[PDB]
């Protein structure tokens, strides 16, 4: 069962439950005692529920038969190319305060949350998913994780793919080979010749998940929103977890849900509450203050321009008949992902100002981790542009210590009472 | 007959306004207990047709309209002074930078950062350790208001120490932390726009160097109210009439 | 008679030791004035031989021989206890891990980051602000210490602000603001090396919960000093003799 | 009113100008003047202190009179050379000074490196001369805040940003080469001046010379007693980033002469048992004195500099090329062998370290970087423990550009000198 499979992870257990002790509670408060939630939502509510069980097992059961389990913290790594292998692809970004103190102890503490708590997993030995990992597959996009990967090695092995800082024909062709640079290393690992079949496959299975969430992206247009924010952020930050194959399927199903609430104008607040938009930087697992504080204050949150959010799933892999056009589309499509770690950055802009507009929003909330530099920095001038063509912007920052419960509602309830 | 509750991190203020649109006002401190000072505030009040709760407390008292701090300093300040635009509300441990209409509605706001918190209990605290046993009208000609780092009160109070550690002056000091925090809360207050005028509230507005160091790197006249601890309130009893 | 004067962050500390090899002890408040609380300290104690004097004060105060407060730490806590080669001192301001030899020698040591200073005021600010009625009986019993922000004070204070705002227990805080400190000093212990066996000093090691606390997060043997807060300034009268 | 005048024509605030000035010469005579022992040589750098922001403007501005253009820099990676070939001249800006950080707060994060702040700041304020007197900006992609600062500041003065790889493999030196080829390009467009074999390797000459000039005074700091305090070499390090290439060569190598005949009479500024320290981390730009001050008034001498204002900027010179193509890699690979804390992994930097660790008899190392600065905060770890692997004593300090953190400062460095006795 769950604990004699943490033990063979070599998992800290006492560490860990500890970790999980308080998440029941909050998952009641946040999300099963909200009412009017989709009945489709019980699958995830079930994962929740045995988050580090039943996934982490079939990830074991893979890695007996031969199969690898890759680690990310990007959406720049190529799911595509893993999951060609039947290997697994799992996103590890760090969502919990626990475990910053034990980051702290090689990373210094003026840094973004997300990577001291991943590093304190590892370190601690306190996730199962990061026990039965095989490979993190680092990227050299803000400053922290660069260098912490280089500490990561020691305990875990570590490839770091070379992402550029623009986007022009240099740096598409630099990103390519860094591509097929990474493609190569996966078929060493996994002993697994990639082909135009199973690539193929790969693309399929992933493009299928993109798809799945961007259907659930597009339903949240509508009015009265058909589903509160909250839960749409725990499916976008299930994705990085689950068998994307199962993942996909119950998310169509919830959609069909959902489709079926919209035909008959039902929704989950009153049409006159505030659409918000989320833009910034992701939200890993458990990570649910933001969301959860405005919509508690009455808000509805209908998109996140972040890569727990629209930047993961809005672009699909392009086909081709063989490896090398698959691997220069594969490339092709991450570099669609308008990370502010590029420079410059200005169709993120555009797709906040194309999401205003879709989503009908009536406030912009722009939440970046503390000590993010590159979404810090750059929230100036989307504040400036935002501002210029009359749309309501909040600035938000926090890190994961979740109590700051108090300053976080008196920001957020203000603008939602100024922008009544 | 319309109550204005503000339960503030620091202090806590009732205003009350009656049927002859008077008004009375009351303050003690919260002493981390918002609960237990609205109910000792509204003790012997008598009827009330309508209360509005804000601050910190407003999340736990148990009756009220609930409104933050936000939309009603712009209420209140409106009241007092509605041909000033901007506000800068100086409380415990929150900044806020405040644009109202010609109706005393939000047109926009800013709270301090994460780092920024706490300004004004570190200037409370301070204070009473190395006293003032001099009176503010002296610290504003200071020919050593030593700079101090403006980044946080743990980097403040790190500063304080070393500067009293190797003899500087007290008054020298507390000339430096009103400066720092005037030439800090300057910038703040630009942050909507350059003020024609502020209106400078809460009780942070109550330190007089503090309000001098401002208005001078403002270049603006600063207008402090009679009672800077009472508008937030005052605020929250026109809305709770006005409901 | 050899002494040593540790005139500290936020206490001034006396060691006085004879050729006997006894010694008598005397500590005040610091009050932001260093030198004002050595001249105090060192009024009718008879007149002194040699004179070490340590701390943020040192330089100020134009006597004696100045060594800082990591030598004089290692050195008081070596004589008691000469076989813990790990200290832990946390004082008002400042928090320090020193790694001592078999003789007595620092042989390397570690003090708080910026954002980590001032750790040991805020605690006692804190304590004051919510009391303690409480008795410190209770920390360790308590069922739902509530985690607090290890950062620095300014994002503590805000976050016990809102715990307090909404109507969490004083003692979940106070619980929880230990434990948080006990979790950070514990790691911030161990970046020297994990000790076997460590030594936790300084006024710091006065607070019987944060004793506890930090024992069951180290895992190991903790020993605190009869006096904690004169044990530098021991180490600075023992120095004295020696030189 | 000569230099006010020209300020005047630069648009300078002068108001707050004045300001930012007026505290400057009490802490130069108490941090310098006033410090025995000096070489005689020091005379001409003092000079320029004393009108920092006079002649050598002056010349900017009657350069820019003739039809030449002035680049201002952040990162000893932007090739001075190509620059220089044109006629054009080079200045580095990064800031060092806590004057300007409220301003530069107002377009960026308060929790920011002071380096990006201080100097956002000084362009926002319009206080610094230089920055009046630049033409353009060149901004690389480096750590974050400074990549993203530039998108901010080409609202106030046009910003070329050189992409600048995040490894030293194969396809980045080529991939680095090809954005040399890049800013050459650039600079001719803006200067007209098309580069040639004559005017190319006048450049490279021109900065091979500083940087030789450079070098020499490093190797003379080896010698114990050490004949020169550390803080007068961190302040002619600082000033190479301003002043004329050929002129301050030629006073350099002026100094270094005083220094041998200082090395030749076993004269020095400390005792033959003053603890000697290498500075490791982050540039310190002018007027960043403070953790040099620091060390040295506590009796200790800084004997190195392994930082980019330091021995980062100077060690590797360009290598001969018999045309213009050859000599653009080898401008690009020069720059290329710095060994920034942006790379991954940056194993060159410890290398370094321990080399000069030995060849400038260390003591003890302190490795100091600014509040916020990212790449070399987490590379510290690594660092600090290589350096305890080899018995290195090794101190890990931090701070930014506010003065009044000297209490903490001292009794940190104490603490270590005495452990290092
Ligand atoms: N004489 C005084 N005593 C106490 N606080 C004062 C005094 N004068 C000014 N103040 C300032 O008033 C602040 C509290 O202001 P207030 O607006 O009541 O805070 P809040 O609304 O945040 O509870 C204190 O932090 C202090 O900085
Ligand atoms: N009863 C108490 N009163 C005051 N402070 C206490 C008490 N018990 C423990 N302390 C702690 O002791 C600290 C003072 O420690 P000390 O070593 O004297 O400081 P320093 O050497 O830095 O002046 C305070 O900041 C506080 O956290
Ligand atoms: S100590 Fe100051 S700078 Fe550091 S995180 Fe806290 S408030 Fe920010
Ligand atoms: F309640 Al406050 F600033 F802390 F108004
Ligand atoms: F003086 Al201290 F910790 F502040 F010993
Ligand atoms: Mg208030
Ligand atoms: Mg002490």
């Amino acid at each position: 069962d769950n604990r004699e499979l943490w033990k063979v992870l070599n998992v800290d257990l006492e560490k860990h439950d500890e970790f999980l002790a308080p998440v029941p509670a909050v998952y009641r408060e946040l999300f099963l005692n909200r009412p009017n939630r989709p009945r489709a939502m019980a699958y995830f509510d079930a994962v929740v529920g045995d988050i580090h069980g039943i996934r982490v097992h079939e990830l074991y059961n893979l890695k007996q038969e031969g199969k690898k389990v890759f680690a990310t913290f990007c959406v720049y790594v190529p799911e595509e190319i893993i999951n060609a292998t039947g290997s697994a692809c799992i996103g590890l970004c760090g969502g919990a305060q626990y475990t910053v103190p034990a980051g702290e102890t090689v990373l210094p503490r003026n840094l973004c949350p997300l990577i001291k708590s991943a590093m304190g997993f590892k370190i601690e030995r306190i996730c199962p998913y990061f026990q039965v990992a095989d490979y993190v597959v680092g990227e050299t996009t803000c400053d922290g994780k660069k260098k912490a990967w280089e500490i990561l090695n020691e305990y875990i092995p570590v490839y770091v793919m070379e992402l550029p800082q623009k986007k022009e024909e240099r740096d598409r062709k630099f990103w390519e080979e860094e591509i097929k640079d990474f493609a190569q290393f996966v078929e060493e690992k996994t002993g697994v010749k990639l082909n135009a079949e199973n690539l193929r496959a790969g693309i399929e299975k992933i493009n299928k998940k993109r798809k799945a969430l961007k259907r659930l992206s597009d339903l949240r247009k509508h009015n009265p929103a058909p589903i509160h924010g909250l839960d749409v952020l725990l499916i976008n930050q299930l994705a990085f977890f689950d068998d994307p194959e199962r993942f996909a399927t119950k998310v169509n199903e919830l959609c069909d849900e959902l489709e079926e609430r919209v035909a008959k104008g039902e929704g989950v607040v009153s049409k006159d509450a505030p659409r918000i938009l989320i833009t910034g930087t992701p939200q890993p697992i458990p990570h649910w203050k933001i969301h959860a504080l405005i919509e508690g204050a009455g808000g509805v949150v209908v998109g996140e321009e972040t890569c727990i959010g629209e930047r993961y799933f809005k672009d699909l892999v392009e086909p081709a008949a063989d490896v090398e056009g698959m691997l220069k589309n594969i490339a092709a499509r991450s570099l669609k992902v308008n990370c502010a770690c590029f420079t410059p950055n200005t169709g993120r802009l555009e797709d906040i100002l194309s999401m205003v507009q879709k989503l009908q929003v009536d406030g912009v909330i722009h939440y970046s981790l503390q000590f993010c530099q590159p979404y810090g920095v750059e929230s100036y001038l989307v504040g400036r542009e935002l501002e210029r063509r009359n749309i309501p912007f909040l600035k938000l920052e926090s890190d994961f210590s979740e109590e700051d419960q108090g300053q976080l509602k008196t920001r957020i309830e203000a603008f939602l009472e100024m922008i009544k | 007959m319309f109550a204005g509750l503000d339960l503030g991190s620091t202090n806590s203020k009732l205003v009350i306004i009656k049927e002859d649109g008077s008004y009375t006002f009351k303050v003690v401190p919260t002493r981390y207990e918002p609960v237990k000072a609205g109910e000792l505030l509204l003790k012997n009040t008598g009827e009330i047709r309508n209360l509005v709760v804000t601050g910190y407390g407003r999340v736990a008292f148990n009756r009220g309209k609930v409104v933050t701090e936000i939309t009603c300093q712009a209420r209140g300040c409106h009241e007092l002074f509605p041909e000033v635009d901007y506000i800068l509300d100086l409380g415990g441990q929150d900044a806020k930078i405040i644009k109202k209409d010609g109706q005393g509605r939000v047109v926009n706001f800013l709270m301090n950062d994460k780092c920024a918190a706490g300004t004004g209990r570190f200037l409370e605290i301070i204070l009473t350790a190395i006293g003032d046993d001099y009176r503010d009208e002296d610290l504003i000609n200071e020919e050593n208001a030593v700079p101090i780092n403006s980044m946080c009160t743990v980097f403040a109070e790190s500063e304080v120490i070393s500067l009293l550690a190797r003899g500087t002056s007290k008054r020298a000091v507390i000339a430096g932390l009103f400066k720092t925090t005037a030439k800090r809360l300057a910038k703040f207050a630009e942050s909507l726009g350059k003020p024609r005028k502020l209106i400078f509230t809460g009780g942070g507005a109550k330190y007089p160097a503090l309000r001098l160091f401002l208005q001078k790197e403002m270049g603006v006249e600063v207008v402090v109210p009679p009672e800077p601890s009472v508008t937030a309130a005052l605020g929250a009893a026109l809305i709770a009439r006005e409901t």
